[PDB]
């Protein structure tokens, strides 16, 4: 286990032949030395004799306690499950490295002495915020942007996959990325494509669910979000609809607007605190960009600012090609009449027409979609 | 428009639809032969589908307060005039 | 009969709650309000028979596993038992024939026949909005559709007696999904 | 020789006996009880007990050391007992309540008329109401009308104040709930009256204090125990409050509370009837 | 359907047992027999009747009409399963088994009623099936098959009030208790 | 005394239980006889209308 990290010839050289035949000697000499221990000092099996000596030391009732401090000369103050805490001693088979204050431990039943530590069963909010599998199709599903698709790879993907281009330039990659535009133009859609591609752990939270009902519970949730993001890996934090922290007021929140503010001051810390940050990228998305605090959008916390426009009439035709790809489209229809139906129909409007027109076919058990399906589709989707 | 897949409107019931709600709810009442529920459903000018059980459960109280064991057709028309009175209250 | 004068002098057995097992024939059991205990199992008990979140018997002198104690409740079951939705069916629907046809195309069909949309190549729908004046049967129609295709009809109201079965604090609402993806063909319902 | 040991086994029942409560049985002759020390146990039986005297929620007897089933008991509660009926009626007649023509008539139809004339509700089939919730502004005869019902009744009347379930010790309260309805079961076709449910049934909770974790377990008992009825027992629950805002709609579901009575404030027509009765 | 079906059973009594009165009863029953697709219940009633030598073309136009309703079930059972409702194969012929109860004998009824008895999850269709089992149990005088399903009827009414399913039911024991000599 | 609340903090949960015990022992199901009560306040603005 981690015996030798050197592989660098990568050929049929004598050096790769010599190095591993050196390691062949260090292994067998280690083997033949430790072989002579049980030959001259048998004295136990060592497979279970020292084990059953431990297993007869620690009792069959094994109470679970909780650390709260450590004094280094193998005794520490531990909390029982009731609340009455003790000052027991700590053993030597206890591998004194995984002991943090608050970690679950194993005590004795008689003298409550610290026998072992316990693996934590975590967590019912880490698994809430951690995206398990890749969501959907690739960047080829998007179509039409082609300018900001380059921009997001520039800040997130290319820093991860090619960490050579920045070093030869002697530079650090840009920190923050915000995505803004009219509603339904594909802000959330592009973040799915990043979650498709990347190898980093991907964390997602809506901006609406940052606000809480108890005092101080809001800023506590932000402090433990970036705790989780740092303690895994290179990671991506995606915050969606962050204008919703300020626009809507809810009566569940006990503090008024001056509790929203204290939540935003904690988030304003976590992006550009004085603590050593690490490898955590932040992606943010909104549609009301003029509402939120400009202290949060300054360079240093967010570097790249990406605007999404409404789809153009030659890029609209690309979108109809995408969402009507795998459907049995009857040749009655002409897509160009559907393009300029609304002068400013979003990309979300196109998928809303294409799905609803398919639902009109299943009312009549058909398999192909005719023209009058789309004729009564836009009456149903758009005009109400 | 991409968010909600289908929106469904529920109208208040008309004369043909106020009738069968009475028909399904009157299954567990003890009825008297010869009632003409069609006349009863026309007395309610479309309240909702919730006052129908508001009437038919209360029609048993009229037959109980005069100690009967069968619900008669004059108990319902006595019951409509009380439930639609609270329609005329606020 | 004479043995009962002697055997009843034996002390009682504790009852517990298995969280989950680990290596070398040991499990993790909590007692009433008493702390979590790491105990061993007896020879007459299989490990894979020990379900997580299942009661057991437990001796008290050595805390040895005794016998599996059955099936207490699901917390999803106790949640619906608190709310007591008025269980309905199609046979008590009065004059809503066109809405039943609409609600089946969105919910009933993409369970019994998910292949039928791949033949059209459109995404299967997810969300339904019902509207109209109050008292026109929004709840009974939604309860019936879950009843007739074997769905776990879950309604959330944002209460706090409900709260102790979802989680201890539930800083999100999204912790509801852990019970929901365990009763996989489920339906979430929300009031006004 | 068998009859010698047949009586010999009952030495275990002698004096120093503790009290638990039956929960269920695994099998023949072995069961699960919960002690009044709070902790549950997996216990053995004594064979002379008729098993078919068990489980509504049966108060049992347990050995003080070996802790197994010993004996089944007549029911019991400390709070309250049974409204001692001699010097306990608050002697208000119906005639003292002037100008309450709707509500005196309508509380009759849900409380004591299904108490006596039970079969008409069975024969017509109109599903008699399980409990009733009465409310309104303070000083409208909420407590007064309950006095007059408890004077002209023929059934047992159980009268509790709804701020006494919060005992100091843990588990006392949920025991205090479940033996009220057990006492309303064993005694009679009785009537439960609970006042100031705002002391128990609120909306917001907080699972960090302990004083609020207990109250959460208070409500889940009576919400459970009102579901343990089967239309056959004549146990009616009258409940009166001052603020209907601060109540959980989990408590107002059909099956638990279907009848709601407001006591509006009288204006002129019911006003002059009050002046006649008082003066 | 089984709703005009008891008058047939009285008219078969009107045919045979009045011995001299055997002419207008074999006319008006045949007025109902060789229409409305009746095939099975009258072969021996033809043997109790006269010759009626050419009934073969009278049968062939009706056993074909038996098949035409039979094959449109056979043209329904594959379209109702491709896009399934609530087992619309069964749900179609849960109404058309009572036709096949009238047209065929009990066998096409008994395997399709017990089929659709496991279909519906509310008793409002179940308990109407049981009334159909009772009414054929009177024609073939199945005095042992009525003993089962009457309890299986009566076990269903208690949830709900179901007085049109109870007061109608009291008529069926009333005509059965007077069929047997039990007048009190 | 207080008024009541729409239940802001967790402290005044169990004060209103202490308050509703007081209101019942005055005039609920008891001949409140020979027991007189005298109360004083600087401002009665913050008192429960049930009191
Ligand atoms: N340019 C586009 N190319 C392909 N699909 C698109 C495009 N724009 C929108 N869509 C479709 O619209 C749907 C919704 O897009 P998305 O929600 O990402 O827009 P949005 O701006 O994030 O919405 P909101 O403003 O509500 O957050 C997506 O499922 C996507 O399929
Ligand atoms: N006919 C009447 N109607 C209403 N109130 C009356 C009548 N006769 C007397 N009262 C007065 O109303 C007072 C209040 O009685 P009661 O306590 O039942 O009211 P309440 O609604 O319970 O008020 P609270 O809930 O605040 O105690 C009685 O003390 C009595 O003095
Ligand atoms: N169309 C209907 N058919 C039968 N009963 C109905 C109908 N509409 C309402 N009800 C009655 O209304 C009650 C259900 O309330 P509901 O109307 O579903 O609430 P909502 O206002 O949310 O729709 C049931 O008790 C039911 O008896
Ligand atoms: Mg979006
Ligand atoms: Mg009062």
């Amino acid at each position: 286990a981690s015996k030798l990290p050197l592989v660098t010839p990568h050929t049929q050289c004598r050096l790769k032949l010599l190095k591993l035949e050196r390691i062949k000697d260090y292994l067998l000499m280690e083997e033949e030395f430790i072989r002579n221990q049980e030959q001259m000092k048998p004295l136990e099996e060592k497979q279970e004799e020292e084990r059953s000596k431990v297993d007869d030391l620690r009792g069959t009732p094994m109470s679970v306690g909780t650390l709260e401090e450590i004094i280094d000369d193998n005794h520490a103050i531990v909390s029982t499950s009731v609340g009455s805490e003790h000052y027991v001693s700590i053993l030597s088979f206890v591998d004194k490295d995984l002991l943090e204050p608050g970690c679950s431990v194993l005590l004795n039943h008689k003298v409550h002495a610290v026998i072992g530590v316990l693996m934590d069963d975590t967590d019912p909010l880490v698994t809430v915020m951690k995206v398990e599998k890749a969501p959907q199709e690739t960047y080829a599903d998007i179509g039409g942007l082609d300018n900001q698709i380059q921009e997001i790879k520039e800040s997130v993907e290319l820093p991860l996959t090619h960490p050579e281009y920045y070093e030869e330039m002697g530079i650090k990659p840009p920190k923050g990325v915000i995505l803004y535009g009219p509603p339904g133009t594909g802000k959330t859609l592009l973040a799915k494509a990043v979650a498709n591609q990347t190898s980093a752990t991907f964390l997602r939270v809506v901006g609406s669910e940052l606000i809480q009902k108890y005092l101080g519970d809001g800023p506590k949730l932000v402090r433990e979000l970036f705790r989780v993001a740092e303690e895994h890996a290179p990671s991506i934090v995606f915050i969606d609809e962050i204008d919703a922290i300020g626009t809507k007021r809810y009566d569940s929140n006990s503090g008024g607007e001056r509790e929203i503010q204290r939540t935003m001051l904690e988030l304003l810390n976590q992006l550009d605190g004085f603590d050593s940050r690490g490898d955590v990228k932040v992606i943010m998305a909104t549609n009301r960009i003029e509402t939120l605090d400009p202290a949060l959008i300054r360079p240093g916390r967010i570097d790249r600012k990406i605007e999404f426009p409404l789809p153009d009439e030659k890029t609209k035709k690309r979108i109809f090609q995408i969402h009507t790809s795998r459907m049995t489209l009857a040749d009655d229809v002409t897509l160009d009449d559907l393009i300029m139906a609304k002068d400013d129909l979003s990309g979300a409007d196109i998928k809303a027409i294409c799905t609803e027109a398919g639902l009109m076919a299943l009312r009549e058990r058909r398999m192909k979609v005719t023209n009058e399906d789309f004729k009564k589709s836009k009456e149903n989707v758009l005009y109400k | 428009p991409g968010r909600i897949d289908r929106k469904i409107e529920f109208p208040p019931p008309n004369e043909e639809a106020r009738l069968d709600i009475l028909k399904i709810h009157s299954r567990k009442m003890n009825l008297t032969r010869g009632i003409n529920l069609r006349k009863i459903a026309e007395l309610m000018p479309g309240a909702s589908g919730a006052e129908v059980k508001g009437v038919c459960t209360e029609a048993g109280m009229y037959a109980l307060r005069e100690r009967r064991v069968h619900v008669t057709q004059e108990d319902f028309e006595m019951a409509v005039a009380k439930v639609m009175q609270k329609d005329s209250e606020k | 009969l004479r043995e009962e004068l002697q055997l009843l002098q034996e002390q009682g057995s504790y009852v517990g709650e298995v969280v989950r097992a680990m290596d070398k024939k040991k499990v993790l059991v909590k007692v009433h309000p008493e702390g979590k205990f790491v105990v061993d199992v007896d020879k007459n008990i299989d490990i894979n028979d020990v379900t997580p979140n299942c009661r057991v018997a437990l001796r008290n002198d050595s805390y040895t596993l005794h016998k599996i104690l059955p099936n207490k409740v699901d917390p999803l079951v106790s949640l619906m038992m608190v709310e007591k939705v008025p269980d309905s069916t199609y046979e008590m629907i009065g004059g809503l024939d066109k809405q039943i046809k609409e609600i089946k195309e969105v919910i009933e069909l993409p369970v019994k026949h998910p292949e039928l949309f791949e033949a059209l190549g459109i995404a299967q729908p997810k969300g339904v909005l019902l509207y109209g004046p109050p008292g026109t049967g929004k709840t009974l129609l939604a309860r019936a559709v879950a009843h007739h295709t074997d769905c776990t009809f879950i309604r959330v109201s944002g209460s706090e007696l409900v709260q102790k079965f979802i989680g201890e604090g539930a800083r999100m609402v999204r912790e509801l999904f852990v019970m929901a993806r365990e009763h996989a063909p489920s339906i979430i319902f929300m009031d006004e | 020789e068998f009859l010698h040991a047949q009586e010999e086994v009952k030495r275990i029942q002698s004096i120093p006996l503790v009290i638990g409560q039956f929960l269920e049985a695994v099998d023949q002759n072995t069961a699960i009880v919960g002690s009044t020390t709070g902790s549950n146990y997996y216990v053995r039986i004594l064979s002379t007990i008729d098993r078919e005297l068990l489980k509504p929620n049966a108060s049992v007897a347990l050995h003080k050391h070996s802790n197994a089933l010993v004996d089944v008991l007549p029911p019991e509660a400390d709070s309250s007992i049974m409204m001692l009926t001699s010097d306990q009626k608050p002697d208000v007649m119906y005639a003292d309540i002037g100008g309450m023509d709707i509500q005196k008539q309508e509380v009759r139809e849900a409380v004591e008329l299904p108490l006596t004339h039970f079969e008409l509700y069975k024969q017509i089939g109109i599903d008699p109401p399980r409990g009733v919730l009465m409310y309104g502004p303070p000083g409208c005869g909420k407590t007064m009308l309950a006095k007059a019902v408890a004077h002209h009744t023929t059934a047992a009347f159980i009268r509790v104040v709804g701020s006494e379930f919060v005992q100091k010790y843990l588990g006392e309260g949920p025991r205090m709930v479940r033996d009220v309805f057990r006492l309303a079961k064993e005694n009679a076709p009785a009537i439960i009256f609970i006042d100031e449910i705002d002391a128990i049934a609120t909306k917001r909770f907080d699972a960090q204090t302990g004083a609020d974790r207990e109250v959460q377990r208070i409500l889940l008992e009576l919400l459970n125990q009102m579901d343990g009825f089967d239309q056959n027992v004549n146990v009616k629950v009258i409940m009166a409050t001052n603020r209907a805002d601060t109540l959980d709609p989990a408590l107002l579901r059909p099956g638990r509370l279907d009848r709601k009575i407001e006591f509006p404030l009288p204006d002129r027509r019911q006003k002059r009837l009050i002046f006649s009765t008082i003066t | 359907p089984k709703n005009p079906d008891l008058r047939i059973a009285q008219l078969r009594f009107l045919l045979s047992l009045p011995e001299h009165r055997g002419d207008a009863a074999v006319r008006d029953e045949l007025m109902a027999a060789v229409r409305d697709n009746n095939m099975a219940p009258y072969y021996e009633a033809l043997c109790k009747s006269l010759d009626w030598q050419i009934d073969v073309d009278l049968l062939n136009k009706m056993k074909k009409a038996n098949e035409d309703e039979l094959k449109r079930l056979d043209e329904e059972l594959e379209d109702a399963e491709k896009n399934l409702g609530e087992s619309e194969i069964r749900d179609a012929m849960m109404a058309k088994a009572e036709y096949l109860c009238r047209i065929g004998d009990k066998e096409g009824a008994l395997t399709a009623f017990r089929k659709t008895y496991d279909k519906t999850v509310a008793l409002g269709h179940r308990l109407d099936i049981v009334f159909y089992l009772l009414r054929i149990g009177l024609f073939y005088m199945d005095n042992d098959l009525i003993t089962r399903n009457t309890e299986k009827a009566k076990s269903l009414i208690e949830e709900g009030g179901d007085w049109d399913r109870r007061n109608r039911l009291k008529v069926y024991q009333g005509l059965y208790c007077v069929a047997i000599r039990d007048f009190k | 005394g207080g008024r009541r609340f729409s239940e802001g903090t967790s402290a005044d949960r169990e004060i209103q239980r202490t308050l509703m015990e007081l209101l019942n022992q005055m005039d609920g199901f008891d001949t409140l006889h020979r027991v007189k009560m005298i109360m004083a306040t600087n401002r009665p603005d913050t008192l429960d209308p049930a009191l």
